[PDB]
């Protein structure tokens, strides 16, 4: 495309594309499929999580997890910067508590991550983050999703998929998506979604999930995660 | 689509990043191999050793050190780094302690350890260190656990596993293992490991040509095998397999 | 004292659905007084007054600080500042200067934006914020102000009783200070009505 | 003829020699008695400044893609040999038809009937228009909706 | 081949060389020609000024200026550098005087402006290229009448006569064939416009030039239109 | 491989770089300058906006203290720092010492600031062109220009910008003491001269008289009128 | 190649990393401001419209600044973000100073500072947003200002930034009446040439957004168009486009 | 290649191509050798006088840092030099530190991690030096390591360094260092970089020798001269039985 | 090479680096020094250049504190830098103990300075080549450092451009050293430069310069006449 404008995140190539950017929102796209959805009573985060053998431990790194009792996050990309990632957004959160006496809003918890997104975005010696991360939160009364990426940009989702399969994803929720619908059918619609791409078994200890009602973030237990594949299945 | 090589924060265009691949290919560099496997209630590592020569101190040469009073590690790759990555994990241990009170859980210090390397990968600064370290140590909840450092920030906990050169095939014969009877002794872990090294080696070691560290709930001291144990083991194990 | 060198008084109290936030008007410097128009209450919002009284310079920078800090907080959240939060923020605000304090104790009152219920705290120089169910006060004569108000209030009030009790008793708070009260300025906030009203004070 | 380059080993010498001998047939000695020449291009930027020169190229005109009324026109005229049907509007498959060239706006006709001839029918209808407005211009777009709201 | 030798003032080149710094010595030529002259009476500068165009008033052509009551400075190559020097050698002078109550000697002022200018890329000062300009700092001192030539890459040297700029080359044969150790002020003023009409684009003739005298005496004294005149009558 | 390094000399010794930022002023409306006896005027080329675009947003004449006044020509945005920077000195000079800024004082500064940005790797040059016109304390019609080098000399009538060449040999050949005699013929030649690049010399001549003791002031577009029929007139009469 | 980086000068004294960034400002979103003596007002139109997102914040391009002002943004996300911020600190600042709102010139001038410095230092990209700032003040009244990446401002009576803005400005160029427009007209003008922008099908009332700042009662408000308010003035605008065809006819 | 540049980019097989430069360098020096007899150990250096202008003694390549710690270089001099007082600052610090003499172990390993730390970054150059550290005490015996570019602390019995290291190795192998005694272990040290030496390329020639041992009273020291002189005697009388 | 010589920070693919190599080379750009010293004396002679005959001799030997002298082949930058840090080494030297700085330990000192910019891409090597003669207790002292931060201890060295005549005439006189009076010295010296020096030209009391340190003998340097009494005695060839 633009070659030479490639190597550089300080220089705009003459049709103004940030190429590093877009390669690492390709590198986010090239990464474990994930799924969000936006239920009229809450929010339900997926994300297939197959180990590449049976020595791997699925129970010592999470993929969803929680920033505070009302907020939690999942992502899609490098699992390094979602760590990253996931301990500033956890300060964040804290410095915010402790500022107001008051849990942070998604919203503001949401524009601060894509702020240190940005930060780490604008200059020539450092790498972009290699990840897009998904932001369910249940602020005031009503739920919120948010998606976050490299480029320090955000949005309100009602409901969305990223990873190796992100458009066929986008097009099952598309087909499957109702506003008026409960947190208990949200769940397995984003099963759902994930089984369409989804190869091999979908064994309960091989998939994450996490939901976020009035009660706070939670990721379910994988009894929970039996259960509802039992359900669906 | 080769220029975007020759730098750590360069991304490829299909969102690749050539410099840590080509740290993991410095991983499969040393030559050496190392495995560790935990059973019910211990955990034990155990590492290819080569001295080839009479003249080099095989007291000193090793790739096993104890970060902390509970916890071990075994290295492999550059030794150099490999050492420099050892002595940041035990700074890291004593500081865990002496901030918070209780020793340092291993998938804790396996995480710090992570983050280190990955902080070295975002910021264009330190190459980054090419060594795999694989810790092990006893959890007062959860058990034996051992943990991986690769060098891009990635610390998944595991069951059993092997480093270095010839890790996929120590991997293959590792699973098929566990998949039958997971649950294993102190000498029957000891055994799979050993028989795994001297499997995928295509050779049966001398006791000189080895080294073993163990720990164990009963005795949660991370305890380097000596001579004589290691080569009751071997004995034992061969005469009775 | 230093409060005791600029004076003041502000005082608050909640009744039903409604709040009284009033202070005096003065600004001497030590005896001689110089004005009688001295803003020591300021709205940070519809419903949401802040009753600043102590050093006149720390009021002011606090007054200022405060709004510049709010006004950042409204725009970039979109909401208006929940009372808990205002109180919050100047918590925050007098203890980021421990070492060395903003010579002022901060009287907040105001109405939930979304609840409308009525809510009252004050604050010390150093950040020790102090919710209260009946009344605060805040600055010289607090031990007057505090007969006054405990005295005077009774719960379920009304507001235009409720004005009356404020006034009555920030009066004779005045009356037996002697550097502070040169009138008397009293505001009450309802659900759907701010009164604003000038009380007739002794000019001595 | 385009903008012509550094003659090296590889620069195409013979056709801008070539070239160079077309523009001084247009505009040298011996000026063209009553030879005009109508040039046709699809990107103009690159045709060398010699042959833009006023005097090789007296006039230039653009051909800009249909304002919608040209759109209309264009379906009338590729659609007066179409056996159509009552209740049509050509207008609202104009409208449909964004920026569409002429081209584009025969090749919906050319779909229309061929949609038609599916079904062994000489109809013609808005139905089959619309369809074969959409199967003409099928504009692969880009889905990650990240490389997409990269600009606010 | 010398395309990678020269990227930066902090590069060796396979024959030793600072490229950078004879690249800024070669700069030192698109100036004006200048010519300093060192006599027992004194010493004496001669600048051919260049007004590009008339209009330009001449007191902002800057090409002698004073150092001290002392000395008097020439300057050959860019006037951003020119005025940097410039600065530096009067504050030094004004902190000498400061410190120890005297008068700076000639050579120790040439040497703290070639101490300025020493700081290439040295990460400890912020210049990062060499000063393309060359000075020539004609003063007296307890040393009698002493003349001294700075160049860019730091060197200062003493010289009893010299000329730099433009017109160097062709004019320091000249001095070198014209020049005999004992003179007076006016034979060294003559032989100065002399051969500043030879090697001059122009034709000498009152504006053009400025001349300059430093004597064991009267202050540093620039010679006015009317004593421009009289030496040119009779060059 | 010359080029693109503030920091890197060239065969010939120069620096290509703040050469090419002086090319880059020379891209600028025409900007004259004249000084008389009691008299500092600045002419300046509009270039006319769109019906749509507001006009007292676009500035070439910006009085940087009482008894100083600047024209620019090269980038606004560059411009709109070296003024600000220029009126911030300005006053802290007066703080510094209780007596107004000279002229040649506040060019210095101007061109000390160009030098300062130019001489490291890490800045891009100011690529403009600056004329003070002012006022000395003790009285003097002193006029100035700068360029993007941090060079500064000392005038009595210049045109920068796109017209430079062509003004400033007008000037050359019609700037004379009988022609700046009085503070009207001064007027009268800088319309003069810049006419030859301007059209309208109404619609497109921007003035500012600068009056010892006085104030600066913008002459109104009626007065420009006035002033160029008289010079019409004038070269009627003598045709 | 004299466009590596942000602070080169080419040969001819171009400075082609900032004119990319103008040209680059052509991918943006669709924005546009007019000026009359009762208000000033903005429309803008959505880029992405996908049925799969929320509405959680009810303004998209178009901040508040300060009581007194607002601004559009037409440009990358992150460097509009961090320019609404800034603007809102900026405004804040002068506002703690002086005891009195920061006139939009002065905080244009402000920002466009910034905007200069970023173009002028070292390894920065320049900002590559444009912003459309109205806002009222007691020494100018209502104004509006057009700032470009290279930290250029302009004051302008009507324009257009983004996508089709050429077309958009010959067409506010064409109609705009210079003295005599009320807001009512300046809506519907805006509307006008929003629908004749945009190009697809028809003008959306969930596709645009609309904002108008007026002095009511000594205090300046700025209201954000409803849903409701902008169906009505869509509708209003095809029915008077209907009656021309028919007259037309 | 492309790889090679800078030490702080892998090469696609995963080698830091300025690590095994700085390892190449090394290899190209005078050579130096030591062993660790049972009670101390001893080191040998064949200096080449590079002109006979130089004074003897000249280039020791045989610091010692702190007084227990023998450090004997080989490879660029002026990183050599650098090391050594990077060495002594270290021992230095440890003794202030602790109020105890520094292992040797430690020592060593504190100085590669300083040589690691160096060849990490890519705005400074890996050590093109190697060396050996040797020392004796009462409380640890006598202990023998060995640095690199690529900084290294395996510990030895005996190891050589430069340009003839194979060979060098090669000759020590058959010796019975782990019990022979520093009055012979000296005279077949000598007898090495005597064998070990080429005389038909470096010309030049001088034999330096320093031993640390209980006979010292655990201090490194230069070798006293008549020592010197009957172990270089021995070595010659050695060279000439082998040659007949 | 054309790769590996951009910079002092890379190894080229032979194990050396090539900007030292450079360095190395810059330092014989300069004009012949030599430097020698008897059994209570050290001097140093060397050939104080003259751009033109008008402009009088650059200076060659440096007053480093009075019982230590240098002489420079190198960039007059190096050489004043150098030079600034030996004469504040010694004076702080002198501040801290009451007596002067040992030579060797000045050497070390500057060895290591020159070192540290080898190493860390900030700033060129230093090139200029050093002949420290000096006074210690120990006795007289001549070292050589070279832009590659090795130096050496030499009895009789040369340095600069056409070093090699020098050198070899020293090589073939040092049997007389340890046992010459200052007169002999200093003609050794003398006799070495005039080896070094072309055929047609000679030493002339305008063009050379001598600087001598010793027992109760501070440095002392001559030019010009100053040094008359040597040349004069001076036998011819």
């Amino acid at each position: 495309a633009e070659r030479g404008y490639s190597f550089s995140l300080t220089t705009f190539s003459p049709s103004g594309k940030l190429v590093q950017i877009e390669y690492a929102l390709a590198a986010v796209a090239g990464g474990a499929p994930s799924v969000g959805i936006k239920a009229a009573n809450g929010v339900v985060l997926a994300t297939e999580k197959k180990q590449k053998s049976i020595l791997y431990d699925e129970r010592s790194v999470h993929k969803v997890e929680p920033i505070t009792k009302h907020i939690g996050l999942v992502y899609s990309g490098m699992g390094p910067d979602y760590r990253v990632l996931v301990h500033r957004a956890r300060k964040l959160a804290q410095q915010y508590y402790l500022v107001y006496q008051e849990p942070i809003p998604t919203a503001q918890l949401v524009q601060r991550v894509a702020s240190v997104m940005q930060e780490y975005t604008q200059s020539g010696g450092v790498r972009p983050f290699g990840v897009s991360l998904l932001i369910c939160g249940w602020n005031e009364g009503r739920p919120y999703l948010f998606q976050s990426d490299p480029s320090g940009a955000y949005f309100a989702w009602k409901a969305t998929a990223m990873g190796k399969n992100y458009v066929n994803g986008k097009t099952f929720l598309e087909k499957r998506y109702n506003e008026d619908l409960e947190l208990e059918d949200a769940i397995h619609t984003a099963i759902l979604t994930l089984k369409e791409s989804f190869e091999g078994q979908m064994t309960e200890d091989n998939i994450e999930v996490g939901i976020c009602n009035e009660a706070g973030f939670r990721r379910l237990t994988p009894t929970e995660v039996k259960d509802y594949l039992a359900a669906i299945a | 689509s080769a220029g975007f090589d020759r730098h750590i924060t360069i991304f490829s265009p299909e969102g690749r990043l050539y410099q840590v691949e080509y740290a993991f290919k410095a991983i499969n560099q040393g030559g050496l191999t190392s495995v560790a496997v935990r059973g019910k209630d211990c955990a034990v590592i155990v590492t290819q050793k080569k001295v080839p020569d009479k003249l080099l101190d095989s007291s000193t040469v090793t790739h096993l050190f104890k970060i902390t009073e509970n916890i071990g590690c075994v290295m492999t790759g550059m030794t150099a780094d490999s050492r420099s990555q050892v002595q940041r994990a035990r700074y890291e241990a004593a500081n865990w302690k002496y901030k918070y009170g209780y020793e340092i859980p291993v998938d804790m210090l396996c995480k710090r350890i992570a983050d280190i390397s990955q902080v070295y990968t975002q910021n264009a600064e330190m190459r980054p260190l090419g060594c795999c370290m694989i810790l092990i140590g006893i959890d007062e909840e959860q058990g034996p656990q051992v943990y991986k450092c690769d060098p891009a920030g990635y610390y998944c906990g595991f069951k059993a596993t092997a480093a270095g050169v010839k890790q996929t095939e120590s991997t293959s014969f590792l699973e098929k293992k566990v998949k039958k009877k997971f649950d294993w002794t102190f000498e029957q872990t000891v055994e799979t490991a050993i028989t795994c090294l001297s499997t995928v080696l295509s050779i049966d070691f001398k006791p000189s040509e080895i080294e073993v560290g163990v720990v164990t709930v009963e005795n949660p001291k991370f305890r380097i095998l000596t001579e004589a144990e290691i080569d009751a083991h071997l004995v034992a194990l061969a005469e009775r397999d | 004292s230093i409060m005791s060198y600029n004076g003041g008084a502000v005082m608050a109290m909640k009744g039903k659905n409604c709040v009284a936030i009033a202070a005096d008007r003065r600004f001497g410097i030590q005896a001689q007084m110089v004005t009688t128009d001295f803003q020591k209450i300021f709205p940070m919002g519809d419903r949401l007054y802040i009753g600043l009284a102590g050093l006149a310079t720390d009021v002011q920078t606090v007054a200022q600080r405060l709004k510049f800090r709010l006004n950042l907080y409204e725009l970039k959240e979109g909401r208006q500042i929940k009372p808990y939060t205002l109180m919050s923020m100047v918590a925050n605000l007098l203890y980021e200067k421990r070492f060395g304090p903003y010579y002022t104790e901060p009287v907040i009152a105001g109405l939930d934006p979304k609840t409308f219920k009525p809510f009252i705290c004050s604050l010390d120089l150093i950040g020790c914020p102090m919710v209260t169910d009946d009344f605060v006060v805040s600055g010289t004569c607090a031990e007057q102000m505090y007969g006054m108000c405990e005295s005077l209030w009774e719960p379920n009030m009304d507001p235009d009783h409720l004005f009356e009790t404020i006034s009555q008793a920030m009066l004779n708070a005045v009356d037996r200070d002697a550097v502070s009260g040169m009138g008397v300025i009293v505001h009450i906030i309802e659900k759907d009505k701010i009164t604003t009203r000038t009380l007739k004070a002794r000019m001595d | 003829g385009s903008s012509r380059l550094e003659g090296g080993s590889g620069g195409d010498s013979e056709v801008q020699r070539t070239m160079l001998e077309l523009l001084n047939q247009l505009d040298g000695f011996e000026a063209t008695k009553n030879i005009k020449v109508i040039m046709a291009t699809n990107r103009i930027d690159i045709l060398d400044s010699a042959l833009l020169r006023p005097g090789r190229i007296d006039r230039k005109i653009e051909f800009p893609p249909p304002n919608e009324e040209a759109r209309l026109d264009i379906l009338k005229i590729h659609s007066r040999k179409m056996n159509l049907t009552r209740g049509i509007n050509l207008r609202k498959i104009a409208e449909l038809m964004p920026g569409a060239s002429g081209a584009e706006v025969k090749g919906v006709c050319t779909e229309a009937g061929m949609y038609a001839l599916r079904e062994r029918r000489v109809h013609v209808t808005q139905e089959d228009f619309e369809m074969a407005v959409a199967k003409v211009m099928q504009k692969d777009s880009e889905k990650n909706m990240s490389i997409k709201k990269l600009w606010k | 081949t010398r395309s990678e030798y020269d990227r930066g003032v902090n590069t060796f080149s396979p024959e030793g060389r600072l490229f950078q710094v004879e690249y800024a010595i070669e700069a030192i030529k698109l100036g004006s020609t200048a010519i300093g002259i060192q006599t027992s009476e004194g010493v004496c500068l001669a600048v051919e000024k260049r007004i590009t165009s008339p209009l330009m008033e001449p007191s902002s052509i800057e090409k002698i200026v004073e150092i001290d009551a002392h000395i008097g400075c020439a300057m050959s190559g860019l006037i951003a550098d020119a005025k940097t020097l410039i600065d530096k050698a009067r504050v030094e002078t004004q902190n000498h005087w400061f410190t120890y109550n005297e008068t700076m000697t000639v050579e120790s002022v040439t040497q703290a402006v070639s101490n300025l200018a020493l700081q290439f890329g040295e990460e400890d000062a912020a210049m990062s290229r060499p000063f393309g300009v060359a000075l020539l700092f004609g003063g007296v001192d307890e040393k009698g009448p002493q003349l001294f030539h700075m160049d860019p890459s730091g060197t200062f040297v003493q010289c009893d006569a010299r000329a730099i700029g433009s017109a160097s080359e062709g004019a320091q044969s000249s001095l070198q064939e014209v020049y005999h150790k004992s003179m007076t002020l006016k034979e060294a003023i003559k032989s100065s416009l002399i051969i500043l009409k030879q090697v001059m684009e122009e034709k000498l003739n009152a504006t053009n030039i400025e001349l300059a005298t430093v004597q064991p005496g009267q202050n540093f004294h620039m010679f006015t239109k009317e004593e421009l005149e009289e030496v040119i009558k009779d060059i | 491989s010359y080029d693109r390094a503030i920091t890197v000399f060239s065969p010939d010794g120069h620096l290509f770089q703040v050469e090419y930022a002086q090319e880059a002023v020379k891209k600028g409306s025409t900007a004259v300058g004249v000084r008389g006896r009691d008299i500092v005027v600045l002419g300046v080329e509009k270039k006319s906006v769109a019906k749509l675009q507001d006009e007292r947003t676009v500035r070439k004449i910006c009085a940087l203290d009482d008894n100083v006044c600047m024209a620019f020509a090269g980038l606004t945005a560059d411009a709109r720092i070296v003024i600000n920077r220029a009126r911030v000195e300005c006053q802290s000079h007066r703080l510094t010492v209780e007596d107004p800024v000279t002229v040649e004082y506040i060019t210095r500064y101007i061109a000390s600031l160009k030098q300062r940005y130019t001489q490291s790797n890490g800045r891009r040059p100011f690529g403009i062109s600056a004329l003070i016109v002012g006022f000395d304390f003790d009285g003097t019609p002193r006029l100035y220009q700068t360029d993007p080098s941090g060079t500064y000399h000392a005038w009595k009538a210049n045109a920068i910008g796109r017209g430079a060449k062509s003004v400033r040999e007008f000037l050359e050949k019609n700037y004379t003491d009988e022609a700046i005699e009085t503070d009207d013929l001064t007027i009268k030649l800088v319309i003069k001269a810049l006419l030859e690049v301007v059209q309208s010399g109404g619609k497109n001549i921007e003035l500012a008289v600068m009056r010892r003791d006085q104030s600066l002031k913008i002459l109104n577009p009626e007065e420009i009128e006035k002033y160029v029929a008289e010079i019409e007139k004038e070269k009627e009469e003598n045709e | 190649r004299y466009d590596s980086r942000t602070t080169i000068f080419s040969p001819e004294g171009r400075l082609y990393q900032v004119e990319y960034a103008m040209e680059a400002i052509g991918h943006a979103g669709t924005c546009l401001g007019i000026l009359a003596n009762d208000g000033v007002l903005l429309a803008a139109e959505r880029r992405n419209i996908h049925k799969l997102l929320d509405e959680v914040f009810f303004s998209e391009k178009i901040y508040k600044l300060n009581e007194d002002m607002a601004c559009s943004v037409a440009g990358i996300t992150s460097d509009a973000n961090v320019l609404t911020n800034e603007l809102r600190l900026i405004a804040q600042r002068y506002l703690l100073q002086y005891q009195e709102p920061i006139p939009c010139e002065q905080l244009v001038t402000a920002l466009c500072d910034i905007k200069q410095a970023y173009t002028q230092f070292g390894g920065k990209r320049p900002f590559g947003v444009s912003l459309l700032y109205i806002g009222w003040d007691k020494h100018y009244g209502f104004q509006l200002y057009q700032s470009d990446p290279s930290g250029n401002y302009g004051g302008w009576k009507a324009t257009c930034i983004g996508n089709n803005s050429a077309a958009a400005v010959s067409m506010l160029k064409q109609d705009y009446k210079e003295g005599e427009m009320t807001l009512k007209s300046a809506l519907a003008l805006a509307i006008k040439v929003l629908n004749k922008t945009m190009d697809v099908s028809k003008l959306s009332a969930e596709k645009v957004e609309i904002a108008t700042l007026t002095r009511e009662n000594g205090k300046t408000v700025i209201r954000v168009l409803k849903q409701k308010e902008v169906e009505q003035l869509i509708k209003k605008h095809e029915e008077e486009e209907a009656k021309a065809e028919r007259e037309k006819k | 290649t492309g790889y090679d540049l800078s030490a702080s980019t892998f090469s696609p097989d995963g080698r830091v191509f300025q690590v095994e430069y700085a390892m190449k360098a090394v290899e190209n020096s005078s050579t130096a050798i030591g062993i660790r007899c049972k009670d101390g150990v001893v080191f040998g250096v064949e200096k080449l006088v590079l002109s006979k202008l130089y004074e003897e003694g000249s280039n020791k390549r045989l610091f010692n840092v702190d007084r227990h710690v023998g450090m004997a270089v080989a490879g660029l001099l002026a990183d050599a030099r650098s090391l050594a007082d990077i060495a002594r600052e270290e021992a230095s610090n440890f003794r202030s530190n602790f109020g105890y003499n520094i292992p040797l172990k430690h020592l060593a390993d504190r100085v590669a991690m300083y040589v690691h730390a160096y060849t990490l970054y890519s705005a400074v150059r890996p050590f093109g030096c190697s060396f050996m550290l040797g020392s004796y005490s009462v409380n640890d015996g006598a202990q023998l390591y060995m640095i690199d570019p690529s900084g290294v602390s395996y510990g030895y019995w005996g190891c050589a360094i430069g340009k003839a290291r194979q060979a060098a190795k090669t000759e020590i192998e058959k010796l019975q260092m782990k019990e022979m005694t520093c009055r012979d272990i000296v005279k077949e040290v000598a007898k090495i970089i005597y064998i070990v030496h080429d005389e038909v390329k470096d010309k030049a020639f001088e034999l330096e020798l320093s031993w640390v041992g209980e006979l010292t009273n655990g201090r490194h020291e230069i070798v006293p001269k008549d020592i010197r002189e009957e172990a270089e005697k021995y070595a010659k009388e050695s060279l000439k039985e082998e040659d007949e | 090479r054309n790769q590996y010589d951009n910079d002092v920070t890379v190894w080229s693919p032979q194990g050396r680096i090539h900007q030292i190599e450079y360095a190395m080379e810059a330092v014989k750009q300069g004009s012949a020094t030599v430097g020698l010293k008897s059994k209570t004396h050290a001097v140093l002679v060397a050939l104080k250049r003259a751009q033109s005959e008008l402009a009088a001799h650059q200076k060659k030997i440096l007053h480093v504190d009075n019982h230590i002298g240098i002489s420079i082949a190198g960039l007059t930058a190096d050489a004043r830098l150098l030079c600034n840090f030996m004469r504040q080494e010694c004076l702080d030297s002198r501040f801290v103990f009451d007596r002067p700085l040992p030579v060797s330990r000045l050497v070390s000192l500057i060895g290591s300075k020159t070192q540290i910019p080898t190493q860390r891409y900030g700033r060129r090597p230093y090139g200029v080549g050093l002949l420290i003669a000096g006074y210690d207790d120990m006795g007289p002292h001549i070292f050589q450092t070279c832009p590659s931060a090795n130096y050496f201890d030499c009895r009789a060295m040369s340095i600069g451009a056409r070093s090699q005549s020098a050198r070899t005439y020293l090589e073939r006189h040092m049997s007389e050293f340890m046992e010459c009076n200052l007169n002999e010295l200093v003609k050794h010296g003398l006799r070495a430069l005039r080896e070094t020096l072309p055929a047609e030209q000679d030493l002339t009391t305008k063009n050379v310069s001598i600087g001598i340190v010793g027992k109760d003998l501070e440095f002392t340097i001559y030019d010009d006449d100053d040094v008359s009494p040597f040349l004069e005695g001076l036998e011819e060839r």
